[PDB]
């Protein structure tokens, strides 16, 4: 469980900053 | 930097969504077990 | 097969990750109710 | 409208999936908390 | 978990709609 | 419990296999 919580943090900001790069990516376009 | 690099920008989004999925997946097993 | 092609993809990699998600609501609301 | 408007459409699904991810983990954690 | 329930019904029809929309403009390209 | 792990197994495979499709279209691009 203290991996799980340690992976789901990382992912999440993955995700977060790419979801983010899209939005800045997609308003150019 | 146009299309191709926001297809390859929401190609990554999937992935590391898919990488979260499969942790809620793991987890739901694990309480799934304990319970019953 | 281009970048329409790699559109396609995608969107069919959303909807599949859509039906996981839906099990995964599934499995959470059966365990809320089997605890609480 | 478009390869671009198709772009939109699905940095949106993946958006709100986000969203239900979240939702998720929540859930899994609020379980697992009262559970263990 | 009632607000839970809500956002996941929210979230999940904001996502099925979504990929209707997308999947109605990939027929047309 | 028996059914969810079959969709959960079938949908897993499914997304694994676009995942990768996209990876070797995107390359090309």
């Amino acid at each position: 469980w203290e991996e799980w919580d340690k992976k789901i943090e990382e992912y999440t900001k993955k995700i977060e900053e790419l979801i983010k790069k899209s939005e800045e990516q997609q308003k150019k376009n | 930097s146009g299309i191709v690099q926001q297809q390859n920008n929401l190609l990554r989004a999937i992935e590391a969504q898919q990488h979260l999925l499969q942790l809620t997946v793991w987890g739901i097993k694990q309480l799934q077990a304990r319970i019953l």
